[PDB]
């Protein structure tokens, strides 16, 4: 009752792609009409109140099998759920039914869901992002280039006073933005009301030395949904332009909220995604994290942490690249060969940064402005902090390399091929970047 | 052998690069027409160069494929504003944004 290879998904439905490892024996078509049948109805059996409904219309319905290239031990199922099934704008009700029990199916080896396909008609009941791209340039006032970021370390042990003193040389020395780490919310060390304030002082007195507006990621990462909203409040009272969420610890029900006070409040919104690879990295069990930033986008943030994409090898980049159309663009179309199994249309919902973090230094630049253009947020921690001249001295670096090798793909040069003349180059005016060079240059013995 | 960094007022992309040149203005020119882009220019007080709205020169420069006209009117807006900082700007319709924008004389 739930395999339904003849059914034509409506263009309301929302589709989910399950790839599937059965127990060698299990019939594909029974095993994918189990995790319809789980994921809607949860079960076989028909009691008497089932006939009490519309059971043709109230379930799920797998509607196509297929292979998985290069794996025999795996198939892809095709299921798709009626609008109605679901409670409007709510992304907790729709993760919830879709991935509340069937990971548990005894039947298959593992589970990973690799796709959903939210229907236009269901992304218009969710908020989305409190700003997006567009309106936090024009907010921000800053075009034509990536944002560059830092997160300030250790992420133990500093006062209030000598975290704002990180977060000033760094903001003065050129980066847009600092960053609360996702671990800091309030400490023994350092109170949450004391970092908010000292970091807005540290913002206002780098702006004010710079001539170009500044924030800091202020995490607002709380126990309740009371704490969470009362350090949210009191950014906006101190007058900081962004705050930030972990939205999968802290969890899906406080982050649509946040993202809704933050777009009835003019605060822009940074997402960070602690906790992701204890759901996404194993690649037999779990959810892709191409689902948790669809999840992202709908529920709201105006950046999310992407990865970096040049960690990783070559040829194994394409599905990076395919979520970061997920969290940018109006229309992405279905592209096996970048893990995209559904057209998702997101009509005039705005697009999320890119946020790319982890192990970046001045000699990866020309890559992530190749790879990332413009409308992403380059982070770099040990790459501004590592500086041997210091925090100011590190943020410029990472400023005249992103500005050098904007400046050249602008004038059409292949910045990834001509990345190292570039960079010398701007070197030749920029002490700050000629010694950061030095400093992270890979030595080969 | 530390060097002490040296603090002074910037002004948003490509300000912590050498001041452009005729031909390094070209360029960027170049690529926002090739991009579909409209250029634009402004000019403001120093003072007021945080402002969102500075006092537009004439009007975007729309269908305009010709590099040297908008340097010209650049340097003719410089003219009619000596003591103004001058920036270049690139509307993009479709983000409703621009896709580049950067001051060519800082004021004085």
């Amino acid at each position: 009752t739930y395999w339904m290879p003849e059914y034509t998904p409506l263009d309301s439905d929302i589709l989910a792609c399950f790839k599937i490892t059965p127990q060698p024996g299990v019939d594909r078509e029974e095993a994918a009409a189990a995790v319809a049948a789980e994921s809607s109805t949860g079960t076989w059996t028909t009691v008497w109140t089932d006939l009490l409904t519309d059971m043709d219309y109230y379930k799920g319905r797998a509607y196509r099998i297929e292979d998985v290239p290069g794996d025999d031990a795996a198939f892809y199922a095709f299921i798709a759920y009626p609008i109605d099934l679901f409670e409007e704008g709510s992304v907790v009700n729709v993760f919830t039914s879709l991935v509340g029990n069937v990971f548990g199916f005894k039947a298959v080896r593992g589970l990973r869901l690799e796709d959903v396909r939210f229907p236009l008609a269901y992304v218009k009941t969710c908020g989305g992002p409190p700003h997006g791209i567009q309106v936090e340039r024009d907010k921000m006032n800053k075009y034509g280039r990536p944002l560059l970021g830092c997160t300030i370390k250790p992420k133990l042990g500093l006062s209030a006073k000598n975290y704002g003193r990180a977060v000033y040389e760094c903001l003065r020395g050129g980066l847009d933005f600092t960053k609360d780490d996702e671990n800091i919310n309030s400490q023994p060390f350092m109170r949450w009301r004391d970092r908010f304030l000292f970091v807005q002082d540290a913002t206002e007195t780098a702006e004010a030395q710079t001539g170009e507006r500044k924030g800091h990621y202020l995490n607002v990462t709380a126990p309740t949904p009371e704490e969470m909203y009362k350090r949210a409040e009191f950014a906006k009272e101190i007058g900081a332009p962004i705050i930030m969420h972990d939205y999968i610890t802290g969890g899906f029900t406080a982050n649509t909220g946040l993202a809704k006070w933050c777009q009835d409040n003019g605060v822009l919104l940074h997402i960070h995604r602690a906790m992701h690879a204890v759901i996404d990295r194993n690649p037999n069990h779990g959810i892709h994290f191409r689902v948790l930033t669809k999840i992202l986008r709908l529920s709201g943030g105006d950046h999310l942490h992407t990865g970096t994409v040049v960690g990783k090898l070559e040829g194994d980049r394409a599905s990076t690249l395919g979520w970061i159309d997920l969290l940018r663009e109006s229309f992405i179309p279905e592209d096996r060969s970048r893990g995209i199994f559904f057209d998702q249309d997101w009509g005039s919902m705005p697009g999320v940064f890119a946020v790319a973090s982890g192990g970046i230094h001045v000699w990866h630049m020309p890559a992530l402005v190749n790879i990332f253009g413009d409308d992403s947020v380059l982070q770099f921690g040990g790459g501004t902090l590592g500086h041997p001249w210091g925090n100011a001295a590190g943020a410029a670096a990472n400023r005249v390399a992103l500005e050098a090798c904007v400046e050249a793909r602008n004038q059409g040069r292949d910045i990834e091929k001509e990345g190292k003349e570039i960079l010398t180059a701007a070197a030749q005016h920029s002490p700050e970047l000629k010694i950061a060079m030095e400093t992270w240059k890979e030595i080969k013995f | 052998e530390m060097q002490d960094y040296k603090q002074s007022l910037k002004y948003e992309t490509f300000s912590y690069l050498p001041p452009m040149n005729a031909e390094r203005i070209r360029a960027q020119i170049k690529y926002a027409i090739a991009q579909g882009w409209s250029p634009g220019i402004e000019h403001v007080e120093v003072k007021n160069s945080m402002n969102q709205y500075w006092y537009m020169w004439k009007l975007p420069f729309f269908g305009e494929q010709n590099v040297d006209n908008v340097l010209a009117e650049i340097e003719a807006c410089r003219s009619a504003y000596p003591t103004h900082q001058v920036k270049l700007v690139a509307y993009d319709n479709y983000a409703q944004s621009l896709g580049l924008a950067f001051v060519v004389y800082r004021g004085n």
